[PDB]
């Protein structure tokens, strides 16, 4: 038999973990015990960048990553994650499927040993805070936590906030102690993590759309049998459809839930945010050496 | 800028058991985006992996031939990577190359290269 | 440092684009970050005629054009692309290399600010269609797409098809919608653009040999240092040897491939095409004021 | 080769979920084809019932129509088994039947012998029973004049609950309920709403007796006249619209009960095991007619 | 029991301009499940479609060679199909076949067939 | 944790009044950790509990429909559970499923299942 | 009318089922609806051993069995199935037609209510595996699935494999899961059951030639009319001639098919296999009390 190892930053009770456990059950059931999936959640193996590095070297078999997170390895791919460039998940899916997407996915595979088997919707990031965020001007001087990702940092700084890079496990406490004034994540993550317990304001800013690629180590994949490959591929898509639907369902319900927990929910005007990102798009195209932002936004 | 330019310095004549520090200065793209590596080549052969260091310095990788003797380090403010070599022997004589890549890789060649500094160890 | 801008009609995944990135990389490496080459593919700056005009005025630095395309500016230059006059690339390269070719290369530079650094093989044009084309007799009433070039049109009319001039970007769709019956191009292009998906027949007509000069703006060239000029001159010559070779290799492989895709490939009799061009050679020599076709055919 | 206009017929009327999806499909097609594939719609059974329209596809007079996978029993008798009452438990089960080797065998026979290329199948809902008198148990079905479509398995459901089946076409149903010429009818959650049977029926009995799929069928002779890219567009799109259609029905089926009761509809949840009584002898004859057992195989998928 | 057995009767020597009624008796599977058809064959040829009638008798189909002259009908109580032939001409001399299928088809031959009945039209 | 894999055998055509022994072989996880159950299903109907046996064989549970007629047993050395069916009637015709769970339960379905074996009882 | 019941282990889409389905159609036809044949495939009534028993008791009318499978009831009959004793179907049919064959057939009818109407070719058994089987030595440590038949067990054991008796329905999954390494069956069965998609190797070992008798319950036979008997005999006919030809045709291309499905095909030296069976023949003759193996081999 084969036991594959999957690491993730998400904790038990998250939509990411529940999907991975559903995947583990489905694989063991559909293979009648010949494929087992061991789960290592809560970033005990490192952050997503660390786990991606482990896949590249053949030390970890499976992990989650956003398609734009591939900008860590394939610079042009970061554009899909530029704030407000992807208007919705379907748009992001179109980027993933385009000739540009297939080109990146090839480069992931040949140069970094990453086979993206599928990509799911993981939600659109909103901004929570201990201070009301009615307008972009309210972000000025706001102590905003961001993950170690440049485009989340770009969103914060270019809003006028002060970005504070910090790992995902440290976030709840930093908000509780008001060491940071705000944070930003999709609504399902805000609930499962219970950031709303330490954040009284929520600003529907829609600044970044997160997908979630399921990546297998290419060295692990190529030793699998054709039957194992099919089982995994079909299980992965079966669980992904559920994951994407669960996220969409949650994003429709959770604003009402947060209001029912006395959260002040604001809908700031997004036009000045999109205007603030325009110089970043031009900087990005110039850095890549080839224009892509206009191409991607038009897909 | 899309690409990284690397310049190694440190190459010297040194004796068996001596210690030598190589340094590499990086320019162009953001230095903290890259895993920095050290490779060495003798004439006629394959380049040998020596050491590599992760973006933040948290992970370090070493060849078995240099374990305990060599130390790799980086400075993300000065945009430099260094290789501290101790207990050198004549078999350590080679041209040493500074290299950069977005991730540590073993199945492939690093993307960017300086051209190296010659280390000569005398018997 | 200097950032040079290069435009091309070819899309990503073409031999022209792959060669242009390969150049861009060689430039940045051999110059140590000195010379960067920004690429603008898929005719986003215009067609080759528009980009040539941009070089003349100093608004664009580098672009591709074939030696026969210089007929837009130096009418005698069109003779090199007259259908069937040049058998193959070595003959065409010899024309570029003769004294006639170097009157043209000088007139390009002095009158139009075009410095041809090298010329590469880009393939010999064949004919694809929705109906089989066993002989020149079969072309009749064929709505054959041609470029935004007179000599490709001349091939179409004198073969008897109804020529439809059309931009390179519009071709795939015009074949898909059967607004057009056929098109004309080299095989590496037929593949890269995937015309074979919308074309069921391929007729080896060998009617035009395409080179592809690398052109730099003379005003841009003269702002460079002598070392930059040498770096660039070595680079283009090196990628051209590879580019020329890839075209030669692919041209040898692709007939079998299209066959593997159920393409019906017809080797029509090519003497009946060379009779159709006899009056065109007459007309050309008479128009220019001086005989040239017998010159070039004899080189 | 050229511009192509496909002809699509359906019994469903404007404002139905079936029509909205066909209009969306029409909406999707000439958009992705840049006007070269067009889809004309003929709703409200103006070309005939589903059996008549299937016959037109077979003869090349109509290009596309809807049909249930079990409705193929009109042509491929073993296929009716998927529509036997209560044998298919939910849509996922039906799709597994639809995609099994048995399903592909039927789909191949559709294509070779009857010129039907099934491009996809969608969920159209699980049929429930409405009536002018309350239907608390199977015992209340005796003496009910229950309208059924001209379909053997809808009749069988009615017959074996103890009702008096009255087969008649879908266009006549609303008025026969208005005139109480029939006491009841049986159809899905979205259809009772769209067709507004609830206006004229005061009771609804969650009997869950038949799960309806909805195949999109193209005439194979017309399909084979298409280019490979046109086929890809049509394939991409029908699968595109089906995901929405199936989801739309699931959404509506979950809410429409709250709606009906708010329209004073009396809704009963009768004990279904006695309805499951009754199809047991029907299953056994079905296997016997056909010369090969299939019902037990299908139920187990 | 799924197969259908068919028996034609009516074949006679008749005169030009005369009228003749063929009848076909069906047994086995449920008669109303089938479209009933009439075909005719002269030696060497294939079979000509003559007429067909839908399950309920609502749709009927005819060949142009006999349209207006011939009428097809069915009786789902007696499990019979009939072909009334009028204005018979000599071209019509053939063996006439009763056939059954679940649907009217033109790209293939019907599933089930009768023993054949001979119609002779004299000049 | 680890899942249990179940494979039933025994399915046959038998006569009314006949006797049949079904068998189920378990793999994957420790067989003695599980309560073993037998269930049966008719096409329209729902999984009918038949019998269950505790880890040690001390407890047995039976449906009233099969009491006195059926006997459930297990072998913890061979990792098998068996269902002895006697005095069979046409009403016993069904697909019979082997199932495993940590405890006998009635408010939910057992965790693990075989893919079923068909038992046909003739009148 | 009469409705006969036919059971078989073979599944829909098998050559055995297609002929049994053809027989059902042919019978209704040739009887004009008076003889009907109901089919019960996929071993839903039990394996061939169970179905033969049902015929003996008059509970099932028709079933398939190999002539050597009669050794379950008439021990000497198993000799035709000893590995490598029968050279080809014609030789096996000669055993079936010999005075010895008639003796077994008489004992089948009188002692076990089995009337053999005909016997067809069902193919020659080959060996598939998850490991390459270049020589007999590659068989040791192979867990080789065999049916519950003594001579298949003998083939596996005496070649050096670890035999695993297992029912035909469980085989595909056991290969998927590498509870098993290999199985052995005729090529048409490997195709129908799709074993090749779970087995990467095929070892042309030719170890057993399979016929397939069509047997009717003699008590059922005696209730038929002479016309019904002739119809059945003539039908069971028609279908056997086609069946035998279909099997021969399939065996001729199917080697090419498996290769085109990336199956590695090995032609081991059979001399060590045939030599390994020599002591088995001696045991058998001694067990029967009368020599028969050499007599049969010489037919
Ligand atoms: C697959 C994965 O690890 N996603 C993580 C993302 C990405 O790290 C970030 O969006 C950059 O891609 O950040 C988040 C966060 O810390 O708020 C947690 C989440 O677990
Ligand atoms: C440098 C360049 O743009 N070449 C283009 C050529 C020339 O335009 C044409 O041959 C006239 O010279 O045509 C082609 C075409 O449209 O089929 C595409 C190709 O990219
Ligand atoms: C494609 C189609 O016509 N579906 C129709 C179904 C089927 O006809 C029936 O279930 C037998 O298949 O019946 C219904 C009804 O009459 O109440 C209306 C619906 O439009
Ligand atoms: C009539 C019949 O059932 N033949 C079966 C044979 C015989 O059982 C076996 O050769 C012993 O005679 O085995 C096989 C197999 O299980 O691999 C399947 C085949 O269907």
């Amino acid at each position: 038999a084969t036991t594959l190892k999957m690491g993730m930053q998400a904790s038990v009770g998250s939509v990411e973990y529940n999907s991975a456990k559903m995947l583990a059950d489905t694989l063991e059931e559909m293979s009648q015990g010949e494929i087992k999936l061991a789960l290592y959640p809560s970033a005990q193996l490192g952050d997503d960048r660390a786990m991606l590095q482990q896949l590249t070297l053949g030390d970890l078999d499976i992990t989650y990553a956003e398609f734009g997170r591939m900008g860590l390895a394939i610079p042009r791919a970061e554009a899909v994650m530029l704030p407000y460039v992807a208007k919705d998940f379907d748009h992001l899916r179109r980027m993933f499927e385009s000739d540009f997407g297939q080109g990146v996915r090839d480069e992931m595979l040949q140069k970094f040993n990453w086979r993206a088997l599928d990509t799911w919707y993981n939600g659109t990031r909103e901004t929570t805070s201990n201070r009301p965020l009615n307008s972009i001007e309210d972000f000025k001087g706001l102590k905003l936590r961001v993950p170690n990702a440049k485009q989340n940092l770009n969103y914060a700084k270019l809003s006028g906030a002060s970005p504070t890079p910090m790992s995902f496990s440290e976030v709840y406490l930093a908000l509780q102690t008001n060491a940071v004034d705000g944070q930003e994540n999709p609504l399902p993550t805000i609930k499962t993590m219970k950031f709303y317990e330490v954040q009284k304001n929520l600003a529907m800013t829609h600044h970044i759309v997160n997908d979630q690629m399921v990546i297998i180590s290419e060295s692990t994949w190529q030793k699998l049998s054709d039957t194992d490959k099919d089982i995994i591929q079909k299980a992965v898509q079966k669980v992904g459809d559920a994951h994407t639907q669960t996220v969409k369902t949650q994003e429709a319900e959770l604003v009402s839930f947060f209001k029912s927990e006395g959260i002040n929910v604001t809908y700031p005007d997004l036009e000045p945010f999109r205007e603030a990102m325009q110089p970043l798009y031009k900087e990005f195209d110039s850095n890549i050496g080839q224009p892509i932002v206009s191409k991607l936004a038009a897909m | 800028g899309s690409q990284v330019q690397l310049v190694e310095s440190g190459g010297r004549l040194v004796q068996t058991g001596g210690s030598l520090r190589l340094s590499c200065a990086a320019s162009g793209d953001t230095f903290s985006n890259y895993v920095m590596g050290w490779f060495r080549q003798a004439p006629g052969k394959e380049r040998e992996f020596v050491a590599a260091i992760s973006w933040t310095g948290a992970n370090s990788y070493y060849a078995d031939s240099v374990a305990g003797r060599f130390t790799i380090s980086r400075d993300n403010a000065k945009n430099t990577v260094a290789l501290q070599m101790n207990s050198l022997k004549p078999e350590d004589t080679a041209i040493y190359y500074c290299a950069a890549d977005h991730f540590h890789v073993t199945h492939r060649k690093y993307d960017y290269w300086g051209q190296g500094t010659q280390v000569t160890v005398s018997s």
